[PDB]
């Protein structure tokens, strides 16, 4: 058989993103699950690269968010991609909990 | 043909995607900077630096 | 008489019909017109109007 | 009547040695895209006649 | 989760009464074509969800000639809704062709699982 | 270093990196039990264990 | 209607295939999407990697 | 071994063999199933079965003459085989009950008793012969809306509209003296045949068969005749091949001889030299596959037809096969060509040089109609001995690297993935 | 990953030489009882690792009567090792029952796959 099916790791990739049979009639509301997967990586990657400059004491909390926005190269990008991207997390997710509430995706067997 | 040179081998398809994104990187950056400064002539620092002529 | 499998759907079949056969059918139809009418069958009656007054060659529109 | 082999054939290696050199060029062209703006690599990257 | 024996107990009470049949059957007809499963080319008994084991049973007792057509009107609906279009007005399911063909295969599978649980809790009076 | 010697940019990034990597190890151990489960554990004789298995 | 009479795709089909021209156009618009997903992906991994370099204040005290 | 041609207004071909003990004599027409509209389709199949009808074969059996016939895409055929001492008794039959009188075969009794006997054979073909009703549905969707897509047997919906008018109107348009080849194979000299047409007359018609308005043009498509109540899954997949009298004719036959044919149940067809068989035997993805290179007058086909009980791993059969077609473009070895040279010279050494003369008369008339003369076997062996590895690579990159495909399937082809996951298997993305 | 065709080439050169057979065969059987696989009741061809298709092949061509004994000396060794004991001295495999019973089935199924790789890689002359 093919190597995408014969491997122990790639068959998890194969059975989920390559060969997974999706119904051929799903509209664009079925992309909000794939956006939340992308929007989670945006928060996590712009959390690690932002928490390398963040001190968490009560004296240096607000003074080291401004150290990100003024002193780090492209620091205004990271703080704004991640404070607004967190507010885009909850807007995609509110449209993801309302697709499933509309199209009956809560019912059995799900 | 054109297909037989560029799009046939994938080794030279992505060779001229990267060689077309290397030229696009330096050209589109210059052609945006040269527009964005020209849209704001009279307001940037090197216009104030020349207008301090004493 | 004239068979059904030669004048069945003479709308999509008049063009891309070979030209020797294309005027063979108008030769058989011109002998069925030397009869009292309303004895021609309807695939033979609506397919002589398409030959004389259809939309092909002449009477083709200026734009497709 | 025997070929050299180690589950890859020498006759099937010289059929890719054109396209293995074209893939080395398509990676060096991919290295130059991602590693410009590196000021150390711009000693041999604005030696080009424009840009 | 509404158990078609209970629908048809309510539903046959409406149609039997002369007053309520004059009243809310014309509301029911206007509700049907406003839903517009006919425009996708479906009957109603394609719409019923087939994941409970009662409805999973009644799709095996169906004859072959009706389970081949039902398995086609579903694929014409997954193809029509994919193009974001409707079916042409000749291909719409008319009023007379919308009959409950799968209703009697459900009411004999529902009453056969109601009797299985009325008999699994029987208390024999000595 | 984030600078010219081991300084405040370094220890601050050696903590946020050190917090992270045990959530890469804990997702590489799941990639380590998966490669084990397809063939099972070995046993100290080096012969097949498919005959006498216990749960 | 028999299964040998394929239905009309004439309002979807091209009027002239020329299979080295319809394929040198599909791989153009695919290649243009890969050309801006390389300028757009260098300029994303440059944002995160240069952010870990020396900050503006620690450059000032050199 | 030599074949000659003449012309008198009608071409006379003869492949004399002074060893065999029969003598086939027949006419081979230049029309087939590619010379009829989809509304009279099957009139070529209905003309064969009133030639082989009961009354016409009872008179032919009295002199010791057996009638054969063949209806193909490009050519028809009507052969009357007999002993070597009856090279004129079969011409006198073929002139009597095929050419001169047609009011005996086309009577109202013999036509209705034959229209119900083809309709029987077509209905028992459409539901009981699966590896060949796919190959009709491969031609009916590779070349759709074009003369090379019509089935040779005729559709069942068009075959019950034919009356004796459409049988005679096809005769006057295609059974002509400019369209025919009077062919004769077996134990007949050439000079006996041409003197036995001049001592008779044997004239058919005037000429000028109707010329087609649309040529054959490949269109990459698919068709899925899925049927879950069938125990297998038959699949035919093909690209556009080389037509006959192409310079790459024998390269396209050698390209399908590389991947050859396979039958999983034979113990000796499992030890072949194909490199495809190592990936196909580990989980037994198929039961059989044959690679074909069909070649018609205007176009052709090239691909493979298969059958499979392992209906869950179809998408690994199609993937592992198509990743071996890509080896033709990039890295085909010389031994894979030197093997398929020696098998192809045996493949078409058994086809043109078998014992049967009524098969050689089908392949002599179908060649001098198109080419004008039959290419001999000793010279067509020098065209296979001069094929290099570069000529297969130059052919494969033109004809099947990243080209469109035509798919036709039936049975349980749920497991068959859709088009763009098969069409994208033609190019390897690492070459 | 040593391929028994190879060690039967080095082995049968040692056995045929009269100098080396006097010298390193007394070291060989001293290596065997120091290894101590007989004390668990195992012949040596129980120990050969059975997870490659050249040796999984030669475990199907073994006769039924020897593939039932081999399936007993393995479980008798799994049971003896998990009690952390040894088999008693009247159950050890002696020096004569330690026969190469799986060597001819391996050597004929290893030289029939060397031949398969010398046939996918033939460069036939013109
Ligand atoms: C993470 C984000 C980083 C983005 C980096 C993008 C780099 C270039 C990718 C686009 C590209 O050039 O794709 C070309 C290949 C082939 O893609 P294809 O559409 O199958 O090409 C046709 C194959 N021929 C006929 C040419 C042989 O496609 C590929 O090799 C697919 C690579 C996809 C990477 C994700
Ligand atoms: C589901 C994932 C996450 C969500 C929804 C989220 C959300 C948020 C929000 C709403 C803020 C406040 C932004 C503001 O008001 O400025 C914030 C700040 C922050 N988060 Fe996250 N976060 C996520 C993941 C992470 C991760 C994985 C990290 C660290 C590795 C992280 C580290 C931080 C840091 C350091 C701040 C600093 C304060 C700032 O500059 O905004 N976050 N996050
Ligand atoms: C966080 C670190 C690790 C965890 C949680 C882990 C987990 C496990 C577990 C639960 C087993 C099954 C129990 C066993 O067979 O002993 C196992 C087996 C094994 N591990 Fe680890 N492991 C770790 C690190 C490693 C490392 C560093 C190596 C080698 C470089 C390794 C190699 C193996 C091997 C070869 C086996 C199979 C042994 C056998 O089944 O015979 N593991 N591992
Ligand atoms: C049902 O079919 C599917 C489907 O199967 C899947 C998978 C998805 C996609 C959904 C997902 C992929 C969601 C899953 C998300 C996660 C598992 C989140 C994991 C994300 C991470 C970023 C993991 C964390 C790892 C890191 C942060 C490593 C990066 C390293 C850093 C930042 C340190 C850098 C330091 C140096 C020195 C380089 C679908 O959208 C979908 O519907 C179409
Ligand atoms: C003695 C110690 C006691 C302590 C107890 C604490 C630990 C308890 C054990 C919890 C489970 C540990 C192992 C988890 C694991 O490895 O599974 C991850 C999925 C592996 O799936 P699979 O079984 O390999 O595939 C077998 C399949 O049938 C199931 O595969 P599927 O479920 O689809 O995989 C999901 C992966 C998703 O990945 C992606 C990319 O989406
Ligand atoms: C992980 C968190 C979820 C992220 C959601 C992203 C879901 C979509 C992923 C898109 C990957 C596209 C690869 C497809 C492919 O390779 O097909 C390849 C070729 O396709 C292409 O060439 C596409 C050009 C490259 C597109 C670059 C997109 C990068 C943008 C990244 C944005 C998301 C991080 C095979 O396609 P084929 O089988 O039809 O031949
Ligand atoms: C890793 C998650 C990142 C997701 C970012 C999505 C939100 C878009 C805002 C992007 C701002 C950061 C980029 C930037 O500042 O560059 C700016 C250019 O804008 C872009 O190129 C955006 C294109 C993004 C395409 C993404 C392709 C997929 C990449 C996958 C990761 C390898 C500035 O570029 P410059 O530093 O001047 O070279």
């Amino acid at each position: 058989m093919a190597f995408r099916k014969s491997n122990v790791y790639l068959s998890l990739v194969n059975s989920y993103i390559i060969d997974s049979p999706q119904p051929s009639s799903i509209n664009y509301w079925w992309n909000m699950g794939s956006l939340l997967g992308l929007c989670l990586v945006i928060q996590i990657v712009t959390g690690i690269f932002m928490a390398m400059h963040y001190s968490s004491n009560i004296e240096l909390a607000f003074s080291s968010v401004e150290h990100i926005m003024r002193d780090v190269h492209n620091g205004y990008i990271l703080r704004y991609l991640h404070a607004n991207g967190a507010s885009f997390f909850f807007m995609v997710m509110f449209m993801h909990m309302a697709k499933g509430l509309y199209y009956g995706s809560y019912r059995s067997p799900r | 043909s054109l297909y037989k040179t560029f799009f046939k081998r994938n080794a030279v398809f992505v060779g001229t995607i990267f060689a077309g994104a290397f030229v696009f990187q330096t050209v589109f950056d210059t052609a945006i900077t040269s527009w964005y400064e020209n849209h704001n002539k009279g307001k940037l620092w090197k216009d104030v630096k020349a207008r301090i002529a004493a | 008489a004239l068979s059904n499998a030669a004048v069945m759907d003479l709308q999509s079949r008049w063009e891309n019909m070979p030209s020797t056969e294309q005027q063979d059918i108008v030769s058989k139809l011109s002998e069925r017109q030397k009869l009292p009418w309303a004895q021609l069958t309807e695939p033979e009656k609506q397919a002589v109007w398409y030959i004389s007054y259809g939309e092909w060659g002449p009477r083709r529109p200026v734009l497709n | 009547t025997g070929l050299h082999f180690g589950r890859l054939s020498l006759r099937s290696l010289t059929a890719y040695a054109p396209n293995l050199m074209l893939w080395g060029g398509a990676s060096m062209l991919g290295l130059f895209v991602f590693t410009e703006g590196w000021p150390k690599f711009q000693d041999t990257l604005y030696k080009k006649i424009p840009l | 989760p509404q158990s078609f024996t209970s629908i048809a107990r309510i539903g046959d009470y409406i149609l039997k009464s002369p007053v309520l049949s004059k009243l809310c059957v014309p509301v029911a007809n206007q509700f049907i074509n406003l839903a517009g499963y006919k425009k996708l080319g479906l009957k109603f008994d394609d719409l019923i969800a087939e994941e409970n084991p009662i409805m999973q049973t009644a799709l095996r007792r169906l004859p072959e000639d009706e389970s081949y057509a039902r398995a086609y009107r579903i694929i014409r609906a997954h193809q029509t809704e994919l193009t974001h279009h409707l079916l042409p007005r000749n291909e719409w399911i008319k009023a007379q062709e919308d009959v409950p063909y799968l209703l009697p295969y459900i009411l004999e599978a529902e009453a056969a699982a109601k009797e299985k649980d009325e008999l699994d809790n029987i208390e024999v009076s000595k | 270093w984030g600078g010219f010697s081991v300084s405040n940019p370094t220890i601050q990034r050696f903590f946020a990196l050190h917090y992270l990597v045990p959530f890469i190890i804990a997702a590489m151990v799941i990639m380590h039990l998966m490669a084990l489960h397809i063939h099972g554990s070995s046993n100290p004789l080096g012969i097949t264990g498919n005959l006498d298995r216990i749960p | 209607k028999s299964t040998y009479r394929t239905p009309n795709f004439d309002d979807v089909l091209k009027e002239n295939n020329d299979a080295d021209k319809g394929r040198s156009y599909a791989y153009f618009m695919v290649g243009a999407m890969g050309l801006l997903s390389s300028a757009g992906a260098k300029s994303t991994v440059e944002t995160f990697i240069s952010s870990m370099t020396a900050t503006a204040d620690v450059l000032a005290m050199a | 071994a030599e074949v000659t041609q003449l012309s008198n207004g009608i071409v006379v071909a003869t492949e004399h063999n002074p060893s065999a003990h029969t003598a086939s004599v027949g006419v081979v027409f230049g029309s087939g199933a590619a010379n009829e509209n989809p509304y009279n389709n099957g009139v070529s199949n209905l003309w064969k079965n009133i030639f082989l009808s009961k009354e016409n074969s009872a008179v032919a059996a009295k002199e010791g003459l057996a009638l054969s016939s063949n209806i193909s895409r490009d050519f028809q055929s009507y052969i009357v085989s007999s002993l070597p001492g009856s090279t004129d008794k079969s011409l006198d039959f073929l002139n009597q009950s095929f050419i001169q009188q047609k009011a005996n075969l086309l009577s109202s009794s013999n036509f209705e008793a034959t229209k119900k006997s083809v309709l029987k054979q077509v209905q028992d073909f459409e539901e009981n012969d699966h590896p060949n009703r796919v190959l009709e549905h491969l031609h009916s969707t590779a070349f759709q809306n074009t003369p090379l897509s019509l089935p040779t047997r005729g559709t069942l919906e068009s075959l019950e509209n034919l009356v004796v008018a459409d049988l005679e109107s096809f005769a006057n348009n295609h059974f002509l003296n400019s369209n025919a080849v009077v062919v004769g194979t077996g134990n007949i000299k050439h000079e006996d045949l041409v003197n036995s047409i001049e001592s008779k007359n044997l004239s058919l018609q005037t000429g000028t068969k109707p010329v087609l308005k649309k040529k054959a043009a490949f269109l990459g498509s698919e068709v899925r005749l899925r049927d879950d109540t069938l125990p297998k899954a038959w699949i035919s997949l093909a690209v556009e091949g080389e037509p006959v009298n192409s310079p790459n004719y024998f390269v396209a036959k050698l390209a399908a001889q590389i991947f050859g044919s396979y039958n999983a149940f034979e113990p000796a067809s499992r030890l072949q030299g194909i490199k495809l068989l190592d990936n196909i035997q580990e989980y037994q993805l198929c039961d059989n596959f044959n690679h074909f290179s069909l070649s018609y007058k205007d176009s052709g086909l090239w691909g493979f037809s298969t059958a499979t009980r392992n209906v869950t791993m179809i998408d690994d059969l199609i993937h592992f096969t198509l990743k071996q077609w890509n080896r033709l473009t990039i890295s085909v070895t010389d031994t894979e060509v030197e093997r398929a040279k020696s098998l192809l010279k045996l493949q078409l050494g058994q086809l043109y040089e078998s014992g049967n003369p009524v098969n050689d008369a089908n392949l002599l008339g179908a060649e001098v109609l198109i080419k004008g003369s039959k290419l001999s076997l000793g010279e067509a062996f020098k065209k296979i001995d001069a094929i290099t590895v570069k000529d297969v690579k130059a052919w494969a990159g033109k004809r099947l690297w990243d080209q469109d495909i035509a798919i036709a399937g039936t049975g349980q082809i749920e497991g068959l993935l859709d088009y763009m996951r098969i069409r994208s298997d033609m190019s390897m993305m690492r070459w």
